[PDB]
């Protein structure tokens, strides 16, 4: 069977730069490759065929280059859009796949815009209680969230979720999301939400008083 | 253009059969200038190939070296559909599985894909979630933004889907992805910005459909004990 490996695993690039990425094949393939994109929740889109012919309705910054065994993706211009895990795949054989290479794109710092939410009172009915911090819109993804209740602070009773990469404005945003019993939430009155961001001067808290 | 529709069940028991069918539009099933595959992905699998259908004024298979002895994959030419038929289940299995289309045999790649089915290979049963406004406080739209949002809380299996106001609305909003809850049962959040001075002339409603459990939820989402249809205190 044939392997096909790409290299990098994964990188990140600012909006205009010219980015490669390579795919090299176990053994000879001749031009038998294929480049696809893939966005998220969406399937993989082909963007060139037989190495270096480019597919009907992609755009010309798409351009796939190489022979045998060492073949290179070339974005010229990363746009915001371009965000994406990129594919390659030798059909000479039974079509095998490589591992894929998450592109990611650099831009500015941007603070999150932070908001916080109390439980539902038609949750609070069914005996929980669940209290959401939203962090919307930063940039990079490293974020710290801590939750206090009462002013003490928690561990092992949140979540977080991460969205992946925007493509129009390349920022992120993050849910944490404290789960309580309806008790264990009624026992206390101020709920607090601290974020710590690179775009931040300190930590910014987001709070409310239950009732 | 050519189309394929995926369906089937998400949710398939240790040991039992997944069974998936891809509808074409656009195309025939039979084209002698076609070949129909099925090829998965998932962290454990990464993107695999899985077998192809094509008619040569013969009806022929392939099918990967890794699920023979376990997979069917056959043409519905009343229907203009294929199907895929992956025996005795396990967790291994459990993925996002795609139908495709290549072009000749395959040789200049992969050009059309259906839209994936997740499948999870789970003993679990089916639940459908509920849902919860995220309300925000007055305090916070002083800024100008707003933050409203749908918690979608304690179903199974995956994915659920969430749009707002009927899918009118979509700039601003973030669907997160879903967390798997000590309890065994998912759990996301949907939210979306928009300016605060639209709180009192637009409505925002959240759409969630759980496909699985046939749960449709529209929950409006806005900041007035006053109007309540049922009146507490």
């Amino acid at each position: 069977d044939i392997q096909m490996t790409q290299s990098p695993s994964s990188l990140s690039a600012s909006v205009g730069d010219r980015v490669t990425i390579t795919c090299r094949a176990s053994q000879t393939i001749s031009n038998t490759l294929a480049w696809y994109q893939q966005k998220p929740g969406k399937a993989p889109k082909l963007l060139i065929y037989a190495a270096s012919n480019l597919q009907s309705g992609v755009p010309s910054r798409f351009s796939g280059s190489g022979s045998g065994t060492d073949f290179t993706l070339t974005i010229s211009s990363l746009q915001p859009e371009d965000f994406a895990t990129y594919y390659c795949q030798q059909y000479l054989s039974w079509f095998t796949f490589g591992q894929g290479t998450k592109v990611e794109i650099k831009r500015t710092v941007a603070a999150p815009s932070v908001f916080i939410f109390p439980p539902s009172d038609e949750q609070l009915k069914s005996g929980t209680a669940s209290v959401v911090c939203l962090l919307n819109n930063f940039y990079p993804r490293e974020a710290k969230v801590q939750w206090k209740v009462d002013n003490a602070l928690q561990s092992g009773n949140s979540q977080e979720s991460v969205t992946e990469q925007d493509s129009k404005d390349s920022t992120y945003s993050l849910s944490s999301t404290l789960t309580l019993s309806k008790a264990d939430y009624e026992k206390h009155k101020v709920y607090a939400c601290e974020v710590t961001h690179q775009g931040l001067s300190s930590p910014v808290t987001k709070s409310f008083n239950r009732g | 253009q050519v189309q394929l529709q995926q369906s089937g069940p998400g949710l398939v028991k240790p040991s039992q059969t997944l069974s998936l069918t891809c509808a074409i539009s656009g195309d025939s099933v039979s084209s002698q200038s076609a070949a129909w595959n099925w090829i998965r992905q998932s962290p454990s699998r990464g993107l695999e190939w899985l077998g192809r259908i094509y008619y040569r004024s013969k009806w022929y298979n392939d099918y990967a070296l890794s699920v023979k002895s376990r997979i069917t994959i056959n043409p519905d030419t009343s229907k203009n559909q294929f199907s895929l038929q992956l025996n005795s289940v396990t967790p291994e299995d459990t993925a996002v599985y795609y139908c495709a289309r290549g072009e000749g045999y395959g040789r200049e790649g992969f050009a059309i894909w259906g839209q994936g089915t997740l499948v999870t290979v789970s003993s679990a049963s089916t639940k459908g979630p509920s849902v919860f406004p995220l309300a925000p406080s007055s305090k916070s739209t002083s800024g100008g933004t707003a933050a409203l949002g749908c918690l979608v809380k304690d179903y199974f299996p995956e994915p659920v889907t969430v749009s707002w106001n009927s899918g009118a609305l979509t700039s601003g909003v973030h669907t997160f992805p879903a967390v798997l809850q000590s309890s065994g049962l998912y759990s996301l959040s949907s939210v979306v910005t928009v300016p605060s001075s639209s709180l009192g002339t637009q409505t925002y409603i959240c759409n969630v459909n759980h496909k699985p459990s046939n749960t449709k939820v529209d929950k409006k989402v806005e900041p007035d004990y006053k109007d309540d249809d049922d009146k507490g205190a």
